[PDB]
């Protein structure tokens, strides 16, 4: 409602667009590496 | 049953289906890679990357097809013509 705080709130539901798709690259990027840490430093695993 | 035929040869032809179809087995060739990778293999693979080296041999042989069936006639300027796209 505050002639300030409003417009605020709008400002930041327009850049969660441009939010979600850093969240994508990062999403790639970051199971890239957590996958091949996770196959380098733990050769002998089971599923689970 | 022809007017189904031709419809199934019309979609399965269509470039945005090929798309979405090497998208859809591109996205359940990481998973079998991922799959391969975290469990632990034995001496001989297993199912799952016996699937991820098929697909691995298979994408060789497609990339070689666009080396051979390319825009020039003389076998270096199709690999220079190839080598233009990075990826
Ligand atoms: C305790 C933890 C889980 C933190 C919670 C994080 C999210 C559940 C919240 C934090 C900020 C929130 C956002 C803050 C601002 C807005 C704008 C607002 O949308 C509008 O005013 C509509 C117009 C427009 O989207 O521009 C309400 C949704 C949204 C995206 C909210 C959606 C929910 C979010 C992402
Ligand atoms: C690319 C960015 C923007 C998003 C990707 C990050 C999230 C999708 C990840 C990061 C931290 C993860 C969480 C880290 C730890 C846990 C606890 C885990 O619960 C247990 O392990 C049970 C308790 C225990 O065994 O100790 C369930 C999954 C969860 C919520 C994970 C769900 C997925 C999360 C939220
Ligand atoms: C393109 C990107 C988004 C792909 C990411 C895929 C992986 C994050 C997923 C896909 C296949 C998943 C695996 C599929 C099967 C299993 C077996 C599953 O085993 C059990 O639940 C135990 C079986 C039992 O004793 O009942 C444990 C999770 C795991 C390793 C999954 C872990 C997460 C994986 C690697
Ligand atoms: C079209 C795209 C979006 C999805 C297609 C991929 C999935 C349907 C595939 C990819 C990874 C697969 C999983 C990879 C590994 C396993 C472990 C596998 O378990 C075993 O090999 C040991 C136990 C048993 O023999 O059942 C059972 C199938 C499962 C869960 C697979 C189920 C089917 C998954 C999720
Ligand atoms: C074409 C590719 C790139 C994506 C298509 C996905 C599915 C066609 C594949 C992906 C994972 C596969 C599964 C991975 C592992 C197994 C366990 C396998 O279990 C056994 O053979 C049990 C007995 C034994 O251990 O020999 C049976 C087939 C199954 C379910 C596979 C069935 C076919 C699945 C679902
Ligand atoms: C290996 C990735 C891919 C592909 C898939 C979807 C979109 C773009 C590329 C393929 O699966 N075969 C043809 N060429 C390729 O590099």
């Amino acid at each position: 409602v505050n002639k300030y705080l409003g417009p605020y709130v709008m400002m930041i539901g327009k850049m969660m667009i441009d939010m979600m798709y850093f969240v994508i690259i990062m999403l790639v990027v970051l199971m890239s590496f957590g996958v091949a840490r996770q196959a380098i430093l733990f050769p002998n695993e089971e599923p689970s | 049953l022809i007017p189904l035929g031709r419809k199934i040869y019309e979609f399965y032809n269509a470039p945005i289906v090929k798309f979405w179809f090497y998208t859809l087995a591109y996205i359940g060739y990481l998973m079998l890679f991922n799959y391969i990778v975290l469990v632990k293999m034995e001496r001989w693979p297993s199912t799952q990357e016996w699937i991820v080296i098929s697909y691995i041999f298979t994408l060789g042989i497609e990339k070689m097809r666009e080396i051979l069936m390319s825009e020039p006639g003389k076998l270096l300027q199709k690999v220079k013509v190839w080598l233009q796209e990075y990826w």
